[PDB]
């Protein structure tokens, strides 16, 4: 109940729609996004839907803030360094199922339409195409509070920038505009408020001509650039290492943001 | 205008309330402090003190940009240092600073600058 | 005879002209063999007399570089469900092009002389040469997806190496044909000279590499353990490509019909 | 005593001056300075359990660094001995290496460049994982001017920054770039006026000071993904050598005027 | 000499009034266009099946290819600079609104010969 | 002023060197080996010389000055007015670009504009 679902079963256009019902990935939220890829996917497949088209949205003002950072404070606190890894190893299934198209070759579109803080920008740029609107500012702050994006931000923007910026981009922590992670390559296209819904539906309608060629290329990515489940999963392993080692000042620097959002 | 203030000295912070008295004004220790103060009530501007210990003004200024663009409405900052060096007005300028000036503090400076504001 | 092959045995310099009987320039199966043909024999020349940084040349007779894929073999290969012979031509036209981007397994310096316009393969073809000059004018880009395919002969492993995975991917889907001034701007095309002046432009740069042969080599072996592109993996994308071809349709079978008369 | 080491125990700040006792040029000397000063800062670091320390290499001269020791890489070429030659080239690698790794203890390195940078001086500033330049100044690799490569991993490094096509061509150009152009193309991090280096190099420490946590995390991401492995370097040191050792008479009265104007 | 495409049947027969053949949709005036020469194609952007922008990618690889070249005109009820950005990225020489403004049409169609 | 002028052809260092202290050498190498010895206002090269060219020495030249070599202006002359060789030759060190056969008064005047 975290998603609304809008499913169009003739065309295989697939919309999901966060924070349906603070706009961050909790646990409800995570186990929602990974139970419905999991769902579709095995649909996809079995009615051997050539190139479906899945759409990442939201119903906030804002696209997502990020990790459960009130979820972080308790385990960290706790030391439940296994149910914040039980956390990070589902986040990265869910972003890379959007990276490898749910396992159905599907073209995954991010539709940005409010501000993407940490987590929530790794989920954007787990999707293949980035539409964004103006006015919308994404970015990495988890190095405010001494940690690092380990939802994949490393491996996603190595695939549009270099190693070496991608690093400074996560270890800055500066917020970027639409417009701004258009020109540094981060974002695929920038259009005016209340438009994305058009740019998307352009992008799609541009897609669904040449499916052949969208799923061949996906099968192209698995064999060359695509990110391995494996290498996200040892990243979050760092993460939830480092997570837990957290000073207190990092911990009420969370407890700010928490009451922030 | 409705004004809070942080700086790690007793006598700074006594300079600072009795000049633009002539507002209504909060004095506070840091720049934790600061930011549960911003939690708490509403204010028209933050005067913050670069160089304090544990936190400092250009983190208060990193951690309001964040916290801004998750929902926490905007309040102008202006920063206050004898630290006057390039280096040092670039970051605040690039973390969203909408001002920087000199300590010790012109009078005449500072409340033409917070009449800019609102 | 598809080529026309210019030697300077003192120099180390050879010249590949493609398409020298055209009195379509596409490349056909017995152009792929020509060349492959032609890269063999020249390579194991050059091995045996122990060639420092040879200089290998590809241009074009015609008034286009080339075309891309023989869409009319395609058209009929699928039409009849033979994989097993569009297999064969795909792994021969990625030989072709991985033994120009390994330097013919002589450490050579492939450069690509781009008169005319290129497209798809042809486009590909000029990717894999480790230096691409091209007149003003120039049209390339990669047009196999406007009937629903995909460029296999190394689009994607060779522009890699220019620009980023992701902008590669968007120019092998979106279909656009760009100017060698916007190529030149974009990274995918080293040099840009006027009309009829590609020759003298080769020929500086072969003077210019020429003088550091011993660099050149080394470079080549550093390449060979780091970033080359293994022939396995091209190899493993024409298997994609043959698939995917295969299973077209007749909409995509009568656009590439309708590029096949326009060729 | 080609080093001047500052050291700042209480805030994990390391200062290597490179020149002190004075060719400005990697000598024998000055390399193992380095990797001797490396490995024990390195030992310190990792025994007392330091999260994140800062290690900034400088310079002492007007230039930075003019590279390898072309006086006796001339010397070894005409005599043939190869086997101190790759013995010189293998301990430049493992100089260049530990800046890239932060000396096995995860450290910040920092490349304060305030004069030129050459060839093996060029390769010792990408080594490091952030390059603060003065304006002015002119990096480049020079070494294909005597039918050279440079082989102390500039091609390993560039690859993190550009892509392998553009970091071939600059390596065979042999084309000098002021701070402003490498800025441009990403081949150097910030540029800063004339006498302001320090200052620059205080702010990049003071920010990741704050991070220490973070900092460290991405160096064990950067040691599992992209980090450039020893063993890669030292084969591209074994090319490196061999080639030397086949350059002939031109280019060994190439590298002697360089030696004389350097 | 004109060919004109539009989806609509209605948009068809009120250009042709303003040596003009009319067609339907996009792969026919590429049909068309095999068939015989023409001086200008004016051509509408939002079409089903296939639209102007796949047209003019499809004739501009033809025309690289070896086929004679021949100036398209757009016509569309969008206007957006996000629209006439692959419009004139694909071949397109001039571009124009919906319904169209007889002046604009054309002016523009005698300055190109 | 001391000039120094290096060209490949016989009949070009003679008319540039009657119409201007001068001293004149033949290869873009011998000229490198003068300015080691000798201290110049300023050198007047040919682009295209056999062996090393004009561009190729530049190149050699601007990693000398970056050595420590005290600088010396260059000017370099070409038949070839390409709009990619001047460039190339800029971004090398170079100072100033003429046609050949050179205008001796415009010559002196460029030569004036590097004191
Ligand atoms: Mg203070
Ligand atoms: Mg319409
Ligand atoms: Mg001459």
């Amino acid at each position: 109940s975290t998603l609304r679902i809008i499913e169009e079963p003739q065309r295989d256009v697939y919309w999901i729609h966060m924070h349906a019902d603070r706009a961050c990935f909790s646990t409800r939220l995570v186990d929602d996004i990974t139970g419905y890829q999991t769902n579709l996917g095995q649909r996809l497949n079995t009615a051997g839907v050539l190139a479906p088209h899945v759409v990442l949205a939201s119903d906030s003002d804002v696209f997502n803030l990020g990790g459960d950072l009130a979820l972080f404070c308790q385990l960290i606190r706790e030391g439940d360094r296994a149910r914040l890894l039980d956390y990070a190893q589902r986040c990265v299934r869910g972003v890379h199922a959007f990276h490898v198209g749910l396992g159905a070759r599907a073209h995954s579109i991010a539709l940005v339409q409010g501000n993407a803080l940490g987590g929530g920008f790794e989920a954007a740029l787990s999707c293949h195409t980035i539409i964004a609107e103006e006015g919308v500012m994404m970015g990495l702050p988890e190095v405010l509070f001494d940690l690092f994006p380990g939802m994949g931000a490393y491996s996603f923007m190595c695939q549009r920038i270099s190693a070496h910026l991608a690093q400074k981009i996560m270890l800055e922590g500066n917020l970027y505009s639409a417009e701004q992670l258009l020109g540094m390559g981060l974002v695929d296209r920038v259009v005016p408020r209340g438009q994305g819904v058009a740019a998307v539906e352009q992008v799609i309608r541009e897609s669904k001509r040449t499916p052949h060629a969208w799923a061949a290329m996906q099968q192209v990515r698995e064999m060359t650039t695509a990110v391995p489940l494996e290498e996200m999963m040892r990243i979050t392993e760092i993460w939830v290492d480092t997570a837990m080692q957290l000073g207190e000042k990092s911990l009420r620097t969370m407890d700010r943001l928490v009451r922030a959002q | 205008m409705r004004m809070l203030v942080a700086d790690d000295h007793e006598a700074n912070r006594m300079v600072l309330q009795r000049l633009l008295e002539k507002h209504k004004v909060l004095c506070v220790n840091g720049a934790e402090q600061v930011l549960d103060a911003m939690a708490e009530e509403d204010y028209d501007a933050v005067i913050v003190d670069l160089h304090m210990p544990g936190m400092n003004g250009l983190d208060m200024l990193k951690q309001l940009r964040v916290m801004q663009a998750s929902g926490m409405r905007y309040t102008p900052v202006v920063v206050l240092s004898a630290d006057v060096t390039p280096e040092a007005i670039r970051a605040c300028e690039q973390a969203g600073a909408r001002a920087f000036l000199a300590k010790p503090v012109v009078a005449a400076k500072l409340l033409d600058t917070l009449a800019d504001l609102a």
